[PDB]
RNA sequence: UACCUGGUUGAUCCUGCCAGUAGCAUAUGCUUGUCUCAAAGAUUAAGCCAUGCAUGUCUAAGUACGCACGGCCGGUACAGUGAAACUGCGAAUGGCUCAUUAAAUCAGUUAUGGUUCCUUUGGUCGCCUACUUGGAUAACUGUGGUAAUUC
RNA sequence: GACGACCCAUUCGAACGUCUGCCCUAUCAACUUUCGAUGGUAGUCGCCGUGCCUACCAUGGUGACCACGGGUGACGGGGAAUCAGGGUUCGAUUCCGGAGAGGGAGCCUGAGAAACGGCUACCACAUCCAAGGAAGGCAGCAGGCGCGCAAAUUACCCACUCCCGACCCGGGGAGGUAGUGACGAAAAAUAACAAUACAGGACUCUUUCGAGGCCCUGUAAUUGGAAUGAGUCCACUUUAAAUCCUUUAACGAGGAUCCAUUGGAGGGCAAGUCUGGUCGCAGCAGCCGCGGUAAUUCCAGCUCCAAUAGCGUAUAUUAAAGUU
RNA sequence: CCCGCCCCUUGCCUCUCGGCGCCGGCCCGAAGCGUUUACUUUGAAAAAAU
């Protein structure tokens, strides 16, 4: 079956990291088209149902988008399977809470609420800059936002604080060593650690070294970084174990260590 | 969707030596079936697999320590293994019969009432008695180390507290309406 | 006989109007009682009658002595008449649907595909 | 569980096969008290098929003079509900089978700086008529034709 | 707010292309070329790159490191069975990719199709008819015929899971539920305890004789008290509605019934030179061999052994095979 | 069995642009690489179920 697109998606083929079962049918919720890219998305009735437990059945998740309760990035969406993904705010204005969006230690999008405060803003990725007609700049970005006329300076694998009403950047960085940085994508992920060194090559991908503050030196490819702030000094409130990520082996220890698994 | 297959079956089909020792165990614990004792010889042999393995790599690699200890802990929480041995070749010490000494019939018999192993394995199937405040009909439960000492009858029924079985209850009725008057 | 409701995951749905617990219940005589009798017990737990208590679940555990449900208390009837599944309205009744069904409903579409311009003359036919 | 046992001779030691042994999956015989899990017209005929059913769809927001219902008071564009019909969108997803198919398919790896892309998301949106331009089609009404059709 | 539209970016992809990886055959060793084979130059065509196609021109390309040709009860892979180490065999079948809707060819619409629950024609089939014409494709779910060693209900329902639509509201044999089901897997009932009765042996006393006495055993006779689900069955519960299960009344066990079978007993190989019948007949026997009047192997009875809700038989395949 | 020393020691330079130094002048990290492979060791990179 190729005589068009497909809009299904299985259970058994789902992107691993959402935590799904498999006693419940075939079918999972497959992300609609939108900003961010399949794999990297959490579908909205997955924080809904299969995080906080507001709803139990996914006809409850489509009542409560209904009556527009839901913001993301301070606009309303009312899908069930709007794609958000990394660096996004949830806002629930009849709870008075928010969330974020950000990486476990584990690799996997945790629930990590945040004051009001700092959701007004995201960290946004330049991937691409380009000239369009009559000498305009532009920005490209990975949550796919078109912001016009930058400042010349910024350049791509840098990053820029957005204002979610009105866009045009209140601040950025610029790419360089002893910068603290976030794993997105690779093998590695919600990892935290200073930039420490790059490598260039020509084609064919490069990669680029990071270490932490425990001494522990690892590498990923260039377009899974993704910077957060200034040198041991992030810009954003991280959720707990602060990217360092333990071995199975301590880990055991901890929990057996408070001897805690309730309270 | 998953699946296995517990038990093995003896590679010679006749051998009077082996089928000697399969009788005189099935003797001494009150077994049902030889399919019962095989499943049994399976988990010692399936531990002494696992074992084999990691004698076999230096100390101080990570997949040999994680594991060792975790698989250790375990046949210590069954109380098979002393922690005065705590040693993965004390592992390869394990035998039989040490398995079938934790299983709940031969506890019954141990730590409560009965007259002999025959008579345990009938009041855990008939109900008489729980584990902790659990009903259980199953006598190959294996019992954590812990829990050799919450073993009680049940909480409803003749031996203990609660009502007169069928066959008490029958004849106390026999003595006003089954030889009364009538 | 002995009735023992306990309270375990309380969480304030406002989004959906409700507050949904479970339901923990002890009883060493005959397990399981009416559910009609379970949330009249509820009702009068937090003073909100039994016009918006609802439960469901309940299966009981191996050898008996306690059972476990999952319960919804709504703040307002009509918060409950909206929201509520079909099914668990006309559990104890205030809805219904009448459903045919599901043959009469696939037959009378196949032979309004014949006619046209007319989709009361098929219904009329018997 | 890193294993063997019977058979060529009057007798012995070899070579060698046969038979014995255990698992697995299809068929089949005989027998069967309770509980949980569940494979099932592939093998041969990708042979052939009665009958029934398996894709439709409307919000305050494209188009309501149904003579339908309703009104309460109506019409100033003009209600409220609304079958029908035009219009929009989908039917290129799923489901099923394994016939063809030996560098083909397929798998790992790479490339579009050689290209297209419904849709979503973000940008882009001022070189005797305008108080709003033109004329037909369906439902509908009425009259028909065929042995017979979703004509 | 709703709607529409242009271009760029993005998402979902799509399409071509790189390197490496494939089962058997030499009783297949040379093959390929103007019916383009390989390359060059320009053009045509196509979404774009390209002998994809055309004109002109060049004479190459591939092979014993197995080409080319032929075969395949060959869809590919993620995997599955067996196994010390190394391997061998299998993969139609739930995920991913591909191909196809009786066989062929052509084509409309659309962003997307060489679509078949769209269309047009041939060929092969087959139906209705007033004989003028008209209509059809179950390798979708059920069901039937045929084929065979060999395979289920013309059941219930959108509540779950998701998908489709102008849309919170509609629809979906996708999907969920039940039935048939000894493919296969997990759990484990078919009697437990005293009395009497004989029986044994440690033990004690006694010079032996003998007696006492303890530990257990079966085994008879009855019994005695106790216990329980198998079933029957009001009730709760389960769920879309129901079944089942778990939960609970009341009934429900004395061994005779509320009955365990399948194979075997010469050797391999755990188990009888017991009795009757048959007497190289009838039959048994994977193998070696049994049967000709005293049958440890046949036909039965008795007894015993193995496995046990299972066991036997046929065939494919692995281990056994250091007999690839 | 990580720096260096006998001649060698991660072989060299050449330098120049953007930091570190010390008091205009001077020193040392990054830039071309050691004839090529295999081999070995570490990273990156990999759908899920099993």
């Amino acid at each position: 079956m190729a005589r068009g697109p497909k809009k299904h998606l299985k259970r058994v083929a789902a992107p691993k990291h959402w935590m799904l079962d498999k006693l419940t049918s075939v079918f999972a919720p497959r992300p609609s088209t939108g900003p961010h890219k399949l794999r990297e998305c959490l579908p909205l009735i997955i924080f809904l149902r299969n995080k906080l437990k507001y709803a139990l059945t996914g006809d409850e998740v489509k009542k409560i988008c209904m009556q527009r309760f839901i913001k993301i990035d301070g606009k309303v969406r009312a899908d069930i399977t709007y794609p958000a993904g990394f660096m996004d705010v949830i806002s629930i204005d009849k709870t008075g809470e928010n969330f974020r969006l950000i990486y476990d230690t584990k690799g996997r999008f945790a629930v990590h609420r945040i004051t009001p405060e700092e959701a007004k803003y995201k960290l946004c990725k330049v991937r691409k800059i380009f000239v369009g007609t009559k000498g305009i700049p532009h920005l490209v970005t990975h949550d796919a936002r078109t912001i016009r006329y930058p400042d010349p300076l910024i350049k791509m694998n840098d990053t820029i604080q957005i204002d979610l009403e009105t866009g045009k950047i209140t601040d950025f960085i610029k790419f360089d060593t002893g910068n603290l940085c976030m794993v997105t994508g690779g093998a590695n992920l919600g990892r935290i650690g200073v930039i420490t060194n790059r490598e260039r090559h020509p084609g064919s991908f490069d990669v680029v070294h990071v270490k932490d503050a425990n001494g522990n030196s690892f590498a990923t490819r260039l377009s899974n970084i993704f910077v957060i702030g200034k040198g041991n000094k992030p810009w954003i409130s991280l959720p707990r174990g602060k990217g360092i990520r333990l071995t199975i082996a301590e880990e055991r220890d901890k929990r057996l260590a408070a001897k805690q698994s309730s309270g | 969707w998953v699946c296995r297959k517990t038990y093995v079956t003896p590679r010679r089909p006749f051998e009077k030596s082996r089928l000697d020792q399969e009788l005189k165990l099935i003797g001494e614990y009150g077994l049902r079936n030889k399919r019962e004792v095989w499943r049994v010889k399976f988990t010692l042999a399936k531990i002494r697999k696992a074992a084999r393995e990691l004698l076999t790599l230096d100390e101080k690699d990570p997949r040999r320590l994680f594991e060792g200890n975790a698989l250790l802990r375990r046949l210590v929480r069954i109380g098979v293994l002393d922690e005065g041995k705590m040693k993965l070749d004390y592992i390869l010490g394990l035998k039989i019969e040490d398995f079938l000494e934790r299983r709940l019939q031969t506890q019954v018999f141990k730590l409560g009432l009965a007259k002999s192993i025959h008579h345990a394995r009938v009041l855990i199937r008939q109900r008489h008695i729980r584990v902790r405040k659990q009903v259980v009909n199953i006598p190959s439960f294996i019992v954590r180390l812990d829990s050799q000492k919450h073993i009680d009858f049940s909480l409803r029924s003749p031996y203990g507290g609660g009502r007169p079985g069928r066959v008490k209850r029958k004849n106390a009725k026999k003595g006003q309406g089954g030889a009364g008057a009538g | 006989d002995t009735v023992t409701i306990r309270t375990r995951k309380f969480m304030t749905n406002r989004l959906l109007q409700r507050k949904q617990m479970v339901i923990d219940v002890l009883h060493p005589g005959k397990a399981t009682v009416p559910k009609t009798e379970i949330q009249e017990k509820l009702a009068k737990m937090y003073k909100t009658t039994p016009d918006v208590i609802f439960v469901f679940g309940f299966r009981t555990h191996f050898g008996g002595g306690k059972t476990t449900g999952f319960g919804m208390i709504y703040d307002s009837l009509d918060y409950a008449k909206k929201n509520e599944p079909k099914h668990r309205l006309a559990r104890h009744g205030l809805y219904e649907k009448k459903k045919t069904s599901r043959k009469q409903r696939k037959e009378r579409k196949n032979r309004m595909k014949k006619v046209r311009g007319t989709a009361k003359a098929n219904v009329g036919a018997g």
